[PDB]
RNA sequence: GCCCGGAUAGCUCAGUCGGUAGAGCAGGGGAUUGAAAAUCCCCGUGUCCUUGGUUCGAUUCCGAGUCCGGGCACCA
RNA sequence: UGACUGGGGCCUGUAGAGCACUGAUAGGGCUAGGGGGCCCACCAGCCUACCAAACCCUGUCAAACUCCGAAGGGUCCCAGG
RNA sequence: GGGCGGUCGCCUCCUAAAAGGUAACGGAGGCGCCCAAAGGUCCCCUCAGGCGGGACGGAAAUCCGCCGGAGAGCGCAAGGGUAGAAGGGGGCCUGACUGCGAGGCCUGCAAGCCGAGCAGGGGCGAAAGCCGGGCCUAGUGAACCGGUGGUCCCGUGUGGA
RNA sequence: UCCCCCGUGCCCAUAGCGGCGUGGAACCACCCGUUCCCAUUCCGAACACGGAAGUGAAACGCGCCAGCGCCGAUGGUACUGGGCGGGCGACCGCCUGGGAGAGUAGGUCGGUGCGGGGG
């Protein structure tokens, strides 16, 4: 599944591929943005 | 723990197990 | 067998070898490609007191002021089956660092 | 629990007695124990909801010593289950607990073998150490008659430092194994 | 008829034949022996006609050696078709020959019907043969 | 992609314009008759999908998640 | 500096050969099963110029097998040219 | 010859004549995914088979003892590689980073591939260090036209739209 | 310089498997314990810690052995850069530079650096 990765609380994208049945749901995970550096962005 | 198991023949056997009170109808002497 | 060589990942030069006997500890500075050794220390073979863990010590710290006399600066730490633990040279002066 | 009979009564009686049997060189040179592991295996990782550890503690009054799980790797589909997630079911038990347990063993259980006659004469049959299997739980002391769900099983293994299975069948005997030679 | 039981693929190249046999070369097995002359592929029909041939003439005999195998499989295209369209059907298997293959092998039996018996053989044969005794074929040190 | 309807007994479905959880069929026990049916009495069965919330409490009332079902469009 | 040639150093899996791997293979030995005679159904028992695994000996086969392996070819350096 | 049939991109082996490359409606197989642990790091552990020996237990359910350098395993085809781990088990994690990138492989074009190193801010480790997804080689689609979310930009006399 | 043992590299089986002797003063190991640091899908088995009553049995070191394993000429062929033939063709022969693999005679139970401790 197609996915895209948002900086919680502002802008930014990461995107990636979750698997639904396959451990997903509410995607969570710590990452890096030009924008404020590290921040634990979100699925959407 | 250490304990006592007692025989239906008399005899008593002194070793460990865990809880000591302990009857047995037989050990090794029939 | 405990084949470990995890010796094996060493790159980037100065090998400081560790041998961990029932009685004893020793530990020698070595440069391979030329295959040979610089510097050295033991346990009692050292002469030196019966204990285990602050013989340790005292070995390294032994180490120690005999390198830094030759010029030798830093290094990277061994024993194969190391498990890094109990009779450890945590010492002060040579510079491998922890 | 520092010293018990078949502990003392083996290094003061069963120790000495083979050195003149066989007439050996060294303390080293003579049988010891090495070690008793026991296995249930079962299989009833199944339905109607499969716990059973329940029936792991009752194996760890009997030995004092709390057992693991062990697991699958090939798959009998054709008795069911597969690929990990079952049952079999183990402990390794090493000196004093060792013998703890083989006393109560050889004094009370083997003893207590609905009909029994002897232990069978060559499950070493060559290969050093020896083997034994049981029926049931119950023939053990520690053990009560009102708290089986299902009466179970279980594999005795016993090893040994000695070679030959000569020097091995002396060393039993010797500490009480009852044969049906 | 006496082919493969068993192979890693069912249909193969064709190859050229250079001379020489490599191996197969002194006799081996029983007293009288065949040899080749010619280069050939040598057929599953040939070699029985050959072994029943053999058999046939001294009834009740010896033992025959047939040291050859037909491991290499015929491929030919249905009649009357055009080219290309990819490789024909498996149609039979050969065995190659080439010039000093020991080919067969009898013992056990008068040196008057060996003699003969070989010869007949090589009347069901595409080559020239030649029949051969027990000499210098001694290849132990 | 966007706009409608819905989940309640094994099956298929009716509900207070917030305070009750109800039908038919199937299954089951009996009445029955030449056989098979059609009559006739009798009972079984629930997290109302779903987590939240309004509320004196909620199956119903509202945020939200989920799957089954329709309706209308776009495709470089 | 070229083609070509002399002297060096790497790289390579063909011709040829081989059977260690993958498979194929003729005969004999050794030996699980199965067929069948002796025979008893209480299940054992002995034999068989039957079919026959695995394993060993002798003899071989292979584009998509290789324990091995040339002549040559590729490239870089120094020269003649 | 054309039709009927078959095929059309991509990967692996052979044909291929010991560098590379190399054809035929030549021989034989696979891809159009998957993994939130099947990824990072640190610390551990070693196979398949075979012959013994053991209650229920087949001819490998799980247990014990010898022998067994790899024939097992590595998500799926084949090949190469691999236990001095790429394989099996746990603990902490998210580098399945942002900004770049000397230098090369491959090559008609345009594409495809490998990449040391510096800056930033991190993960695991005592350290040495390693990390810019996955043992490796298939899991893919130029431009054009549109959709959504942002941002230094433009905004038809000027401000805004 | 000459022995022995403990660490650690280079050679990549002529160092290997199996047999048979040895070695404990010193090294080394096994051994004694499980309070303590640290451990076990259960086990102080392993890792780990404090010890020294005992043993060289196991493990390791050192010898000696050729049964298996490993290495392996010299000759002579196979094949072949280049030059030239015979035949009508599958294929065969000469000249000149290169030259296997199998198999034979035979070789092998290692060699060799750096550093420690002991006479």
């Amino acid at each position: 599944l197609l996915l895209e990765c948002t900086e919680c609380k502002r802008r930014n994208y990461a995107t990636e591929k979750n698997k639904r049945n396959t451990p997903n749901k509410l995607e969570l995970r710590k990452y890096c943005p030009w924008c404020r550096k590290h921040t634990v962005h979100r699925e959407v | 723990v250490p304990a006592r198991i007692i025989c239906g023949c008399g005899n008593v056997i002194e070793t460990y197990s865990t809880k000591p009170e302990i009857y047995v109808e037989v050990c090794s002497k029939c | 067998k405990f084949r470990v060589r995890n010796r094996i990942k060493r790159t980037g030069r100065l090998r400081l070898s560790v041998f961990r006997s029932l009685k004893h500890i020793y530990a020698q500075i070595i440069d391979d490609e030329k295959g040979v050794t610089l510097v050295s220390a033991s346990s009692l073979a050292l002469k030196l007191k019966g204990n285990k863990t602050e013989v340790a010590r005292q070995v390294g710290r032994a180490l120690a002021e005999k390198a830094l006399a030759l010029g030798i600066k830093q290094v990277a730490f061994d024993r194969g089956p190391y498990k890094y633990h109990g009779r450890v040279k945590a010492l002060a002066e040579g510079a491998r660092e922890g | 629990p520092l010293d018990v009979a078949l502990k003392r009564k083996y290094y003061e009686e069963v120790r000495p007695e083979l050195i003149r049997r066989f007439g050996y060189q060294n303390v080293w040179e003579v049988p010891r124990l090495e070690k008793v592991v026991i296995n249930q295996g079962l299989g009833e990782a199944k339905e109607d909801a499969r716990i059973l550890e329940k029936a792991a503690q009752e194996l760890a009054l009997i030995t004092g010593q709390k057992p693991a799980v062990t697991r699958a790797k090939k798959s009998i589909s054709n008795f069911k289950l597969r690929k990990g997630m079952p049952i079999g079911l183990r402990v390794t038990l090493r000196r004093d607990r060792m013998w703890i347990f083989l006393e109560k063993l050889l004094n009370v259980a083997l003893p207590r073998i609905r009909d029994f006659r002897g232990l069978n004469p060559n499950s070493f049959d060559g290969r050093g150490n020896y083997n034994l299997g049981l029926r049931e739980q119950l023939i053990f002391p520690e053990i009560t008659y009102d708290m089986v769900d299902a009466l179970r099983g279980m594999d005795i293994a016993v090893v040994t430092t000695a070679e030959t299975d000569e020097e091995a069948r002396a060393l039993l005997e010797l500490l009480g194994f009852p044969f049906r030679k | 008829m006496l082919m493969p039981r068993r192979m890693k693929y069912r249909k193969q190249q064709r190859g050229r034949l250079k001379g020489a046999t490599k191996g197969g070369d002194y006799v081996a097995f029983g007293d009288y022996g065949l040899v080749a002359l010619e280069p050939a592929w040598i057929t599953a029909q040939q070699i029985e006609a050959a072994r029943v041939a053999m058999v046939r003439h001294f009834r009740r005999g010896g033992k025959i050696f047939i040291r050859i195998f037909p491991d290499k499989p015929y491929t030919k295209k249905p009649l009357e078709v055009r080219m290309g369209k990819g490789k024909g059907n498996v149609e039979g298997y050969v065995a190659v020959v080439k010039p000093g293959r020991v080919m067969f092998e009898v013992a056990g039996v008068t040196e008057e019907q060996a003699m003969e018996a070989l010869r007949i053989a090589g009347h069901k044969l595409p080559i020239k043969t030649k029949i051969v005794r027990r000499d210098a074929y001694d290849e132990a040190q």
